[PDB]
């Protein structure tokens, strides 16, 4: 996350994180259930092996509340293509259940229609993650938060290099400093409605970072809420 | 603006217009109160709220 700021206690409980066999995260995740993380489907080719922490907001320090499960099942949708970051969508059974607690609790999952109309028509939403904190750095020890603006359709195919696919959206800023970047891939897009926060992206991809005249792009759920259930129930 | 384009037909999370009413319903893990808008958490650690 590039700008916004650190998540507080307990203000990003959904957030998950892929880390490699040398224990460094290179993704995040979004806890849907105690079995179920949602990921980007390219975050699969990054790592050989990998597992899944959550409840970490300091990568430095060992506060009590992380656990790191393994993955019994990746599931991948089989449209994924590189070469567009299509259908980037993915959803991992664990091999155990999360115990939720502090810092460690689901994301709603909403309802297709009503998210479309009511969550995407929101002034913002917010994406989370413990990718680089500028185009050129390292990833944040820190798990950070950033408040996105939902951006115009238009404006986002008009401003892009590579193809926005109805399966995508984007968000953030035009020219401001504050945006996902690299390592923040597969984590939350959420939507805060009356004080409930639900999912409604994944952090996909974007032209570098916080760039000017670039947004982010998302894999937009409200295109898979019926894969993902499917996923869920084997 | 009318039924669940106003205010979310007064619902806590989903609304749907059914017949010409607004009818409420709730994400996993919180049941419908009473009053048919409110949604009320089943158990601990309900979806989509921080923890305190
Ligand atoms: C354009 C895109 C890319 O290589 N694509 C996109 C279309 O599919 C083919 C390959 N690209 C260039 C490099 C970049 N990688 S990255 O910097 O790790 C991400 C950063 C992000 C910024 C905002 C969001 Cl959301 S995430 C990235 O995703």
């Amino acid at each position: 996350i590039v700008g916004g700021q650190e998540c507080k206690d307990g203000e990003c409980p959904w957030q998950a994180l892929l880390i490699n066999e040398e224990n460094e995260g290179f993704c995040g995740g979004t806890i849907l259930s105690e079995f179920y993380i949602l990921t980007a489907a390219h975050c699969l080719y990054q790592a050989k092996r990998f597992k899944v922490r959550v409840g970490d907001r300091n990568t430095e320090q060992e506060e009590g509340g992380e656990a790191v499960h393994e993955v019994e099942v990746v599931i991948k949708h089989n449209r994924f293509t590189k070469e567009t970051y299509d259908f980037d969508i993915a959803v991992l059974r664990l091999k155990t259940p999360i115990t939720f607690r502090m810092n460690v609790a689901p994301a709603c999952l909403p309802e297709r229609d009503w998210a479309e109309s009511t969550l995407m028509t929101q002034k913002t939403g917010i994406v989370s993650g413990f990718g680089r904190t500028h185009e050129k750095g390292r990833q944040s020890t820190r798990l950070k938060m950033l408040e996105v603006p939902y951006v115009d359709r238009n404006s986002c195919k008009l401003s892009s290099s590579f193809i926005i696919t109805q399966n995508m959206f984007c968000a953030g800023y035009d020219t401001k400093q504050e945006d996902a970047c690299q390592g923040d891939s597969g984590g939350p897009h959420v939507t805060r409605f009356k004080d409930t926060y639900f999912v409604t992206g994944i952090v996909s991809w974007g032209e570098g970072c916080a760039r000017k005249g670039k947004y982010g792009i998302y894999t937009k759920v409200t295109a898979f809420l019926k894969w993902i259930d499917r996923s869920m129930k084997t | 603006r009318k039924l669940c384009s106003l205010d979310n037909g007064d619902c806590d999370q989903f609304c749907h217009e059914e017949q010409n009413s607004v009818v409420c319903s709730c994400a996993r893990g919180y049941t419908l109160a009473d009053n048919g808008k409110a949604c009320i958490p089943t158990g601990p650690y309900p979806c989509g709220k921080q923890t305190l």
